[PDB]
């Protein structure tokens, strides 16, 4: 996934964009987003949201595999996310589940 | 940061070395190539491997430790093993010649053109790291080479690192197994050269660990395959607190500051309290209170002491999987008001409680069970005396007619060096009781 | 002990000429001997303490170990004959902080390690009817900085000729002690 | 690395060796010809410790051949393996012994003795570091006795600090053939033990016993012998040669066996031996295997030490086992037979375990023991030194040769004090 | 109480002239030359020791020493508070009216005692604050000697030292500039 | 008089575990009068 | 909360058990394997089996029983049956030596070294309940192993837990059938053992079991499929209160309260109305009144004892299915009325209802009725000394010509407490009378 933010006050640019990564734990729904850390990035890198359920709506509930696709766009505490594409496994089992 | 460096002297000390990696490379997933999938961890070799391996740009895990021995036969086969292309060459130090179990002639023959090559490695390996909170010295007191080797290492990196942690671990002589005599004599020279230096030594036996694997694995003919994976489970748990955190994250300072109470008397005991077989727990149910009563349990113990011949004085108990501190305070609690549990008055409160809530995982080809909630209990207690009260009756006896003194001699040693560790040993237990009495 | 008797001038525990004085010596007998044999240059019965090992057999004060000492005096000198092998000995007191501390001086000793317990000491000295001068105040304040107060226990351990153990205040000239403290060869 | 090179001595140790050869050939699989068949690979990379190579993959044994008959040399060269074995190493000389010990100790020696010295010398400087060297002899055989007792005694200050195992047989205690033979042995032994550090004893009539026993088959070879014992020899040495958690070197091993220097003369104890139906009506277990470990007729050495005491035992084992078998086995032993083991030491045994079986079995084992059982061995050749020195019988050869009652004095001086030495360090 | 048996022991040369309804003692070694330092707290727990006629030797020395000791208390005075203080909590009347006593003598003793005493106010003060007026012929009323203490010890102890006691003693007025 | 197993292991076991050795259940908690003796 | 732990010595007792078992899995639709279908049932082991079953998050229901045995043949088939996954291993007590039907053997030669494991079972089944009101012990007076073990663990039970309930269960000795005739001498060693220690014991005879089989079942050749089958109802019933509810709930605790009139005799007698053939109750009818008049006609009674030579103390109804107070309370109105119903005029009203309103399940497999309304008898009669009767006339014979003592003397026994048995009985007997007496 990718995020983006915008620079207020600095010489260069007016929006910075920044790549991320998702990670659904399967065994008990929980999720974690781990940024790659990059050098020379005048950022600190490392672990944004710890392990942990994110709350999809109001009343509580979770994040839950069966509504994840490709392409979908998800607010997480703020920050609203975009999927980009899957890893091997990840299509495999989702098309065993059986999300197009 | 936080990492530290291990170290493994003894054919002995190296096989059971070999497991824990083989248990540690699957939790982090290394794949025996070296290099994980195509899912992303290298980089400057900064992950949950940086406090233990060395994964650099090249995406090679580098294992923290060196392994040294004296005999090519053991470190052949295992260069020729299943992850010996993770493992580094010449931090597998061979040797060429071995000690005959003469503690000195490990101490003095051959390890003067030995041990600098292996300093040359542990600055090598100083420089890479950045906090290195200490050492994880793996070794036997039996050793035929473990012994004497380590001896002047520990006294080596004891003078030139004075400021830094030394934690020792070592299988205890089986007090009525004796598959060599010459062994309480290494042992002993190894004791008295180490109760000044070494910081936090840790003895275990293997006889119990035998009994267990009967008793509750049900096993009647294990292999080390079991024992070297129950002794890595138990490294892995004290070593979780640096992989992972919980509810509170304890270190290996406040283990030794908690633990020893004062000087030279740096001996806990360990214990892990889920040890069942796969079926066991398959259907029944694991909790916090009949753990604490197994961990409690005098038997459960793999070194043959009765607590009720000493008294507790420290124990600390690790608790890894998912726990809550209600049961967890209540059983405690209800293990103080205990009447036969006798601690000594001295100290009001000897718990000291780490969380963390990973699982312990099960390994492939594995005997263990599915572990929800795991503890590994390090205490201390005045019962252990007997243990070097059985080893003096038994060395007094060989030493009165000085058996196999012509060996030692033979190569270069005298009586004296022999008579200190006695008294160091009387010391040993004379200070033991005082303690005891309040 | 018998600190109700009164701790000014010599306190001699220890001394050959009586019939038997091994009342309040506890000896360990074990794989050497207990003999009593006569002299040559001072022509009277000794204590011949010998073993196959030092640690085996050895003779100490008090006979019973839960019974204390109760000396105050910071002085001692023993009548030992150099009988060239391995004897040590050893005290434990009683510092101003109530912890209680051993003395040990060995005769091999290479080196001398102070343990917050246990002090161990070298004893180098020449043959003959060699003998002992040791400031109990001295060690304490030299070694932990601490006070003396008491003698608690000493042992005595084998290869040794004893003819009588005392204690002293101060360093006693060899004028004031008798004609059986002013030893003759 | 570490290596081994033997002795071949004696124109008995001329039949030992040869078997003692085939059978390594056969266990590492070489072909008669000498072009391994390469099946094993631990086997491949662990035969350097005996065997240097040659170009097109022969295995050139480092052993050294030495006799005076030409016959015998000719016999084993045209044996099965005498290909295998170097003419380089056949070092002889143009006399008969007479089966004379001082002949072969002093007189044809001395022409001999630079020659297999230019010999050794070569080899060792063929190979890089020596454990040390083993010799196959007799101490009742007049030529091996002359030659062993000054190839021992010269490659003492040659190189005082390898492991100098020494193999000898004892002669059959009811008839000794030779008469001169004890002679022979007093004159022997007291350099021997002098001389040796390790020493295996064996006797031939306990042998004829065991066929007796166990091999049930009437009339034997005496290679069938000599296959018996080779196979005890080649289970000492599985050790080194094999992987599995036990430790190999004899120096490990020797020390552990050693309380005392004069300690030099050491018993075999060998695994299941089998009868023509007992091969499929045996059930291989460790408590059998143990059992008959520990059998007084499972003894091959001397005698039986039910008259003595265990001084110290020592059990290898070679196969697929675990040491808990081995640690309850040890702990049955210990607990069935307590008093007979000397209160000097407890805890007397010490274990080996070869993870590698032989080839042909599974479960097997090789002992190596040290009991109060050899004050007979040289109390029954005391008399016959008090009996014959008594009226010199046999004695004006020796006076020829040059040698007077003098040595013998000490001779059975030195073996008298061994008597009491065994004596009162049981007794 | 160690010291008591200290000199049951017996170890301090100290005699005593002989008497019927009153006080008074005597000597056998001149304390000038015995010590001031080792000797010193010792004794002063024998203030802490009220026994028969181990107690009768408490105040005489105390104040015996000081008209001898003068200028020696001042490298000591960091030890000689905790034989006060454990005083202080005996919590007795007797016992504390010896205090006072004690301490009068103390303060008056010799030059820089208040002075050398400023890091040492906070533990004797607390106590006798809460002593105030918790309660001729034989110098009894405790407040008495409270005020006594207070006023000699703020003229003697400098500039701030008054109002440190101020600052622990809420009704403490001044013996100065009121 | 006796609420559960730590304390009842441990009460009665006869079990010297420096001195037992490769024993049993059966042999490890061995009680006493509460049986017979 | 409402629970119990049931108990099952004797090999005689292990197939009942395991057969009511078997029962108790049916009607909660328990599967052979441990677990429901997808269908949520399960959790910390809180249903309608957390009286019965322990179904932790492992999600197995766990059997709260111990099946104890000394001969390893029938135990180990069993655990090798259809639900041996769900027992637990070592719950399965099993043994290698028997008892040889001799009381004393099992009672001291090799019941101390076992009874000790068994307690082991009984304090840690003990944390995991919570109310534990009692337990369900199953044995035989003539038991080659039920008889002696029991005994000593009784006792064993009785002495450390004496503030809760014990029911005992056990076949009665066929009266003129002996299978073994030193029968008679273990038997009376159980029945003064038991006098003063068990809290209510309820006795069964298999001959008259047979005996309904062919007279209303229709089955002239039943088996222990159908005579556990039958018992395993018997205790289903007595237990459902604690399954199911209904107009009113009662508990053991009511039933000891209101059963036993005085100590000592405590020995009830169980009836269960609606026993009869399918096809019999096909084109008939069933209602309270019949089944009233059933249940207390005299040969519908499984113990030879016919109530008219003896006179009722105390009679429990428990009406599991569908009925009203109407019917019931009048139907037994007129049984009050009845005159050869012959109670003791001590006690005005011994009547004691128990409605639950859950049909009586049937058997796949089986051969019981669908019954509706269904009631089992429990009731306690002066008619009862008769069987004791007929055992002392056996005994008095043997024992005065002393067959089979050398057996007895020769493991260890004497004659005194054979003696004591004697007149035991005889006080039990005279006590009947005086209490028949009015
Ligand atoms: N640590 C360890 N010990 C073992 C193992 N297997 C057996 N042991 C015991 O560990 C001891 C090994 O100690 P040593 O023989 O002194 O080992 P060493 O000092 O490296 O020298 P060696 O004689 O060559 O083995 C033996 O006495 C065995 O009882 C094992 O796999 N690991
Ligand atoms: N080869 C062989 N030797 C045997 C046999 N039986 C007994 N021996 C003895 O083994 C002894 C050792 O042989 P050598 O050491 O070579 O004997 P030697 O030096 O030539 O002198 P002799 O003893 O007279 O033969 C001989 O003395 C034989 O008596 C046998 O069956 N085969
Ligand atoms: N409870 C019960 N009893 C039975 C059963 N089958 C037969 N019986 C009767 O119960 C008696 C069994 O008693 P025992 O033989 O002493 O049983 P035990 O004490 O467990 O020991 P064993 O001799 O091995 O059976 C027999 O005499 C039968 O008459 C059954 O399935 N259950």
């Amino acid at each position: 996934a990718y995020f983006q933010e915008d620079v207020p006050i600095s010489m260069e640019e007016h929006y910075r964009i920044r790549h991320v990564n998702i990670y659904y734990y399967l065994e008990d729904d929980s999720m974690s987003v781990i940024e790659p850390v990059v050098e020379n990035s005048g950022i600190p890198q490392g672990k944004l949201i710890k392990r942990q359920r994110f709350t999809k709506n109001d009343m509580g509930d979770h994040y839950h595999w069966k509504d994840l696709n490709r392409g979908i766009n998800l607010t997480v505490y703020g920050k609203t996310f975009r999927i980009v594409d899957c890893d091997r496994f990840t299509q495999d089992f989702l098309e065993s589940q059986g999300i197009e | 940061m936080r990492e530290c460096i291990s170290i493994h002297v003894g054919q002995a000390g190296v096989q059971i070395g070999n497991a824990c990696w083989e248990l540690y490379c699957l939790e982090h997933g290394i794949q025996p190539d070296g290099q994980m999938p195509s899912d992303k961890t290298i980089g400057g070799g900064d992950d949950s491997f940086n406090t233990f391996f060395s994964e650099t740009g090249a995406g090679k895990h580098v294992p923290r430790a060196v392994f040294v021995d004296l005999e090519p036969t053991v470190v052949d086969e295992v260069r020729t093993g299943t992850y010996r292309q993770l493992f580094h060459p010449e931090q597998l130090i061979t040797g060429k010649e071995d000690a005959a179990n003469n503690y000195a002639r490990g101490h003095y023959t051959i390890g003067k053109e030995i041990v600098d090559l292996v300093l040359d490695r542990i600055r090598k390996l100083a420089d890479l790291c950045t906090g290195l909170q200490g050492f994880l010295i793996f070794h036997s007191f039996g050793g035929g080479t473990g012994s004497g080797f380590a001896s002047l290492l520990m006294e080596r990196l004891s003078v030139d690192y004075g400021k830094k942690s030394k934690l020792e671990f070592a299988i205890y002589p089986a007090p009525q197994v004796s598959t060599a005599v010459v062994e309480p004599y290494n042992s002993i020279l190894t004791t008295h050269t180490t109760l000044e230096h070494s910081d936090c030594a840790f003895m275990v036996d293997n006889e119990a660990i035998y009994d267990i694997c009967r008793r509750n694995l049900d096993i009647e003919r294990p292999t080390y395959t079991n024992l070297n994976r129950l002794i890595g489970q138990i490294v892995s748990s004290i070593t979780a607190s640096l992989r992972f955190d919980g509810a509170l994250n304890v270190d290996l300072t406040e283990f030794q500051t908690n633990l020893v109470p004062y000087p030279r008397i740096h001996f806990p005991l360990a214990t892990y309290a889920p040890v069942i077989s796969a079926e066991k727990a398959y259907h029944e149910q694991l909790s916090v209170a009949e753990i604490t009563n197994a961990c409690f349990e005098p038997a459960n113990q793999m070194v043959k002491c009765d607590p009720r011949h000493g008294k507790y004085m420290a124990c600390c108990m690790l608790y890894r999987g998912d726990v809550v501190p209600k049961d967890v305070n209540a059983a405690i609690a209800t293990i103080k008001t205990k009447r036969t549990i006798q601690f000594v008055d001295w100290c009001p409160t000897g718990f000291k409680v780490g969380i963390n809530y990973q699982p312990p995982t099960v390994v492939p080809g594995g005997d263990l069970a599915k572990v929800q909630r795991a503890v590994c209990m390090l205490s201390n207690t005045t019962a252990i005396a007997e243990a070097w009260a059985r080893l003096d009756h038994k060395f007094d006896l060989m030493y009165a007619k000085r058996a196999f003194v012509h060996w030692y001699v033979g190569e270069g040693m005298e009586e004296g060096e022999f008579s200190e560790a006695r008294e160091d040993l009387a010391a040993l237990e004379k200070d033991y009781e005082e303690v005891g009495v309040d | 002990m018998f600190k109700n008797t009164f701790q000014s001038g010599f306190l001699s525990i220890l001394y050959s000429i009586g019939s038997k004085p091994l009342q309040i010596w506890d000896k360990k007998v074990r794989n050497g001997h207990i003999k009593r044999i006569t002299d040559n240059d001072i022509q009277s019965l000794v204590l011949e303490i010998e073993g196959t090992n030092v640690s085996t057999t050895y003779i100490t004060c008090p006979a019973d170990p839960k019974k204390t000492l109760g000396i105050k005096l910071p002085f001692l000198v023993m009548i030992i004959k150099n009988l060239k092998k391995y004897f040590t000995f050893e005290v434990q007191v009683l510092d101003d902080k109530n912890v209680r501390r051993r003395f040990r001086a060995s005769n091999y000793q290479s080196t001398t390690r102070v343990k917050p317990f246990i002090c161990t000491m070298p004893m180098r000295l020449d043959d003959g009817w060699n003998q002992i001068q040791f400031n109990l105040s001295d060690f304490t304040r030299r070694a932990y900085g601490t006070n003396y107060i008491e003698t608690l226990r000493v042992q005595i351990h084998a290869n040794c000729r004893i003819r009588r153990v005392y204690f002293s205040d101060r360093l006693y000239s060899e004028d004031e002690l008798p004609a059986e403290f002013k030893l003759y060869l | 690395m570490r290596e081994i090179v033997h002795l071949q001595a004696g124109q008995c140790g001329n039949q030992i060796g040869a078997k003692f050869w085939e059978v390594i050939s056969d266990e590492h699989g070489i072909d008669p010809t000498g072009t391994y068949h390469g099946d094993s690979d631990l086997q491949l990379e662990r035969i350097n410790v005996y065997y240097n190579e040659a170009t097109g993959g022969k295995y050139v044994p480092r052993a050294v051949l030495v006799d005076l008959e030409p016959g015998t040399m000719d016999s084993v060269r045209s044996g099965p393996f005498g290909q295998i074995f170097r003419p380089d190493n056949f070092v002889f000389g143009q006399s008969g012994a007479g089966n004379n010990w001082a002949k072969g100790h002093y007189t044809e020696g001395a022409e001999l003795v630079d020659s297999v010295l230019d010999v050794v010398r070569k080899e060792a400087e063929s190979c890089d570091c020596l454990q040390g060297f083993q010799l196959t002899h007799s101490l009742g055989g007049g030529t091996g006795s002359g030659m062993g007792t000054l190839l021992i005694s010269k490659i003492r200050e040659e190189y005082p600090d390898r492991i100098m195992n020494t193999f000898s047989v004892v002669p059959s205690p009811k008839v000794s053939d030779t008469v001169v033979e004890p002679y022979n042995a007093t004159l022997s032994v007291h350099q021997l033990v002098e001389n040796t550090d390790e020493t295996y004893c064996i006797d031939n009539e306990a042998l004829y016993d065991i066929c007796f026993r166990t091999l049930k088959l009437t009339t034997p070879t005496y290679g069938d012998l000599n296959h018996l014992v080779s196979a005890t020899m080649s289970g000492v040495t599985t050790c080194l040669r094999f992987p599995g958690q036990l430790n190999a070197d004899l120096r490990k091993l020797a020390v552990n066996m050693v309380p005392f220097p004069r300690l030099h003369f050491f018993m075999p104890g060998f695994a299941p031996l089998t009868s023509r139906g007992s091969q499929q009506y045996r059930a291989l277990t460790v408590p059998e295997l143990t059992q008959q470990m520990f059998d007084a007729k499972n003894m091959m050495a001397a005698c039986d030490p039910r008259h003595g005491r265990y001084l110290t035992v020592a059990a290898v084992f070679r196969g697929r086992m675990s040491m808990k078998e081995v640690d309850e086995q040890m702990l049955n032993v210990q607990n069935k037979n307590s008093s007979y083991f000397v209160e000097w030491i407890p805890n007397n045994v010490k274990t080996a375990v070869c993870d590698i079986p032989p080839r042909g079995l599974k479960m097997s084992a090789t002992f190596i023991g040290n009991s109060t059982a050899i004050q007979e061995l040289f109390k029954r050749i005391s008399e016959q030194f008090t009996a014959m020195f008594r009226r010199k019988a046999f004695l004006h050869w020796y006076t020829g040769e040059g040698m007077d009652e003098m040595e013998f004095t000490e001779a059975e001086s030195n073996m008298n004090d061994l008597v009491s030495e065994y004596q009162q360090y049981q007794d | 109480t160690t010291f008591r048996k200290c000199y049951e022991r017996g170890d301090f040369p100290i005699a005593l002239e002989h008497d019927s309804k009153g006080n008074k003692i005597a000597w056998k070694v001149e304390i000038e030359k015995l010590d001031y330092h080792h000797y010193l707290p010792l004794f002063f727990d024998g203030l802490s020791e009220m026994t028969f006629p181990y107690e009768f030797f408490a105040r005489r020395g105390i104040h015996d020493m000081l008209e001898h000791g003068g200028n020696k208390i001042l490298p000591v005075i960091p030890q000689l508070i905790i034989p006060i203080k454990n005083a202080l909590n005996l919590r007795n009347r007797q016992i504390i009216c010896v205090t006072l006593k004690v301490l009068q003598h103390l303060v008056v003793s010799s030059e820089m005692v208040g002075e050398a005493l400023l890091p040492y106010y906070r533990q004797i003060l607390p106590i006798l604050n809460i002593f105030k007026n918790m309660n001729q012929q034989k110098r009894e009323n405790i407040g008495d000697l409270i005020q006594e203490t207070l006023e000699a010890f703020e003229r003697y102890g400098g500039e701030d030292a008054f109002i440190n006691i101020k600052y622990m003693v809420p009704t403490y007025e001044s013996c100065l500039l009121n | 008089k006796i609420p559960k197993d730590d304390l009842d292991f441990r009460l009665a076991t006869l079990y010297n575990h420096h001195t037992g050795a490769f024993k049993n259940k059966t042999e490890i908690l061995l009680h006493q009068e509460t049986i017979e003796d």
